[PDB]
């Protein structure tokens, strides 16, 4: 059954169906070794498996699918896909794919795909005939962004001066220049569930690196 | 007389590739009666691939000079009816274009082909002239039926034996297999 | 070649086979391939399929070598040079006949036995034939068999025996599988091939996975 419910529930939930699922020495080792042989041992019981992530293909067009809870871990979690999918179904890089999952057979690591179910949130069937990105002509920034969180927050004369210094806007393109010690983290985050919390509709996402 | 002639062999080879087409649909048709039946030889199985597949790359080239044929013959048609009719009425087609026609006669390289592209562009706005104008055409007044029954456009199996086509090493290994096959056919 | 293995070939195969041993004298083993030889250049002129194994081309030169006189020239390393015309001689009546029927011989070949006389053979026996086979040592270290090093395997116009498209798509295959390793690659070839019933299948699944 579905792999997210029980990848983003934390570890004592995940060790607890561990011991109470037959096998409890399986709490000393890495998270998606524990996931991995817990699900090993579920699918070879002969039950209904979902699966959902993220694509991705290497240099010899064989890919592979990683989770956002793994944070795209290169760890046992991630799933086969074969280049035959890219050739016929005509899926690109990087598409979401939820659907049915394969227990891999003998010499085989890591997962495979039964069938497709959905795509970018869109049934698979239209996804063949869909316009690329760069395709698509651009414009400037017509739309605007507002920060303001409207409910009078105690932090929200941060959002109201940045609101006022530079009005942010759809598909525009900033930077955000800054010294250390500038507390700009804590305001992308503030402008982060802000527009969370205003727009629910626009997908949000933060990119930490290093 | 030789444009005749070669309509002639222009139908002669389409004919040719026709009745390729017509073998190699008997060999296909055998081995799918063969393969709904039980396959316990391979060889003979093999043997229906090779020369399915040298047939095929022969009806290919049949469809390839057959189309440069029919272009063949159509452009010695044309060249031949713009010849004679020009020898009846060349006067009035001179008298019309006569600036890059002195430019031509009696000027030097640069010149003559400066009068080209005038000539050229011209003949465009001469053409067009008339193309965009909305008037019955008959086919070619001499050869009409024999220009009908060859058709501007070919056939749809012609493109069907012309959209693959083969590398020049992978040309002559077919080729090879052809003269294979003529040796086994003489056992 | 001794009895035993000889006698489990005669049990096994329907077809009858031939045998020797160390108890037959090297002029015997000679004597008793020339006969079987020339029977089966003499059936193949009928205008049939024949089909001859050897093991091994080493074994057959060590005889002719015991066999032949000394003709006054000696190739480097006590051999006459002129003698090894005659394993050739047992090797060359592989062809085939485009009038009917076909000669066809499989042979096998020994080296690294720790005799000096045995890679040179196979150095000048290597444009003798138009396909080889490599076995190495470091995968029956890795004690999976069969020990096929298929990627530096290669035949001369195999073009004749397969078709031509479907002989491109082995040869992708083919460069695809050459950089990596010699070994994962049998491996995963394998344990893909294993657990399927023909070769039709794997081909298509190599369009699928
Ligand atoms: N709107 C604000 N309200 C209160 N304190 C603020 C505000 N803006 C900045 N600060 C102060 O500025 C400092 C910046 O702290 P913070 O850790 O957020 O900085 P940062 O720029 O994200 O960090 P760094 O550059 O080290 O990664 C803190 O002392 C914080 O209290
Ligand atoms: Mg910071």
């Amino acid at each position: 059954m579905n792999l997210t419910e029980l990848k983003n529930t934390p570890v004592s939930e995940l060790i607890t169906l561990g011991e109470n699922m037959g096998l409890e020495n399986l709490a000393r080792m890495r998270k998606q070794d524990i996931i991995f042989a817990i699900l090993k041992q579920h699918a070879k019981s002969g039950e209904d498996i979902f699966g959902d992530g993220v694509l991705e293909i290497l240099q010899d067009g064989f890919g592979f699918l990683r989770s956002a809870d793994s944070s795209y871990l290169a760890g046992p979690d991630d799933i086969y896909v074969s280049p035959s999918q890219i050739r016929r179904f005509n899926l690109r890089t990087g598409d979401t794919i939820s659907g049915k999952i394969r227990p891999p057979k003998e010499g085989e690591r890591y997962f495979a795909l039964l069938k497709v179910n959905e795509v970018n949130f869109d049934k698979p069937e239209n996804a063949r005939n869909k316009i690329l990105f760069e395709n698509l002509t651009p414009l400037h920034a017509n739309s605007r962004l507002r920060m303001e969180r409207g409910n009078g927050s105690t932090e929200d004369l941060t959002a109201r001066v940045l609101d006022l210094a530079s009005p942010i806007g759809r598909g525009q393109r900033g930077l955000i220049v800054a010294p250390p010690k500038a507390g700009k983290t804590m305001l992308l985050q503030n402008i982060a569930q802000s527009i969370a919390y205003n727009h629910p509709d626009c997908v949000l996402m933060v990119l930490l690196i290093d | 007389t030789a444009l005749q002639q070669a309509f002639d062999t222009c139908q002669n080879n389409k004919a040719a590739w026709l009745q390729r087409k017509n073998e190699l649909a008997a060999a296909e048709q055998e081995y799918l009666r063969l393969l709904s039946g039980e396959g316990r030889n391979v060889s003979r199985l093999d043997e229906l691939r090779n020369i399915i597949e040298v047939r095929k790359w022969q009806v290919n080239q049949a469809a390839g000079r057959y189309i440069r044929s029919h272009e063949a013959v159509q452009h010695i048609s044309i060249r031949d009816r713009l010849n004679d009719f020009m020898q009846q009425h060349g006067t009035a087609l001179a008298a019309a274009l006569a600036p890059e026609l002195m430019g031509y006669s009696e000027l030097t390289a640069i010149a003559r082909n400066c009068a080209i592209q005038r000539a050229t562009d011209a003949l465009r706005e001469a053409l067009l002239s008339w193309l965009a104008k909305g008037e019955k055409i008959n086919y070619s007044a001499q050869d009409s039926d024999i220009l009908t029954t060859i058709g501007f456009r070919p056939d749809v199996a012609s493109v069907d034996d012309s959209r693959e086509k083969f590398t020049p090493a992978q040309n002559m290994i077919f080729s090879r297999k052809s003269a294979q096959l003529a040796s086994r056919q003489s056992v | 070649e001794r009895p035993e293995e000889v006698t489990e070939m005669q049990r096994l195969v329907k077809g009858e086979v031939v045998a020797s041993t160390f108890d037959e004298p090297a002029s015997r083993h000679v004597q008793v391939a020339e006969m079987v030889i020339e029977k089966a250049k003499r059936l193949v002129e009928h205008k049939k399929d024949v089909i001859i194994l050897l093991d091994s081309i080493t074994r057959l030169a060590r005889a002719y070598n015991t066999v032949v006189p000394a003709s006054g020239k000696v190739l480097t390393g006590g051999v006459d040079a002129n003698a090894l015309h005659r394993p050739k001689r047992f090797f060359g009546a592989a062809r085939n006949v485009e009038e009917g029927g076909s000669l066809t011989i499989i042979a096998t070949a020994l080296i690294d036995t720790g005799s000096k006389m045995d890679e040179v053979i196979y150095e000048e026996f290597k444009g003798t034939g138009n396909m080889e086979l490599h076995l190495s040592r470091k995968i029956a270290e890795k004690r999976v068999f069969p020990a096929i090093d298929y990627n530096r395997s290669g035949t001369r116009k195999e073009e004749l025996l397969t078709t031509q498209e479907e002989l491109q798509k082995m040869w992708i295959l083919r460069k695809i599988i050459h950089p990596m390793g010699e070994i994962d690659a049998m491996e995963f070839l394998i344990n893909k091939l294993a657990m399927t019933k023909t070769n039709d299948d794997f081909f298509e699944m190599m369009k699928r996975s």
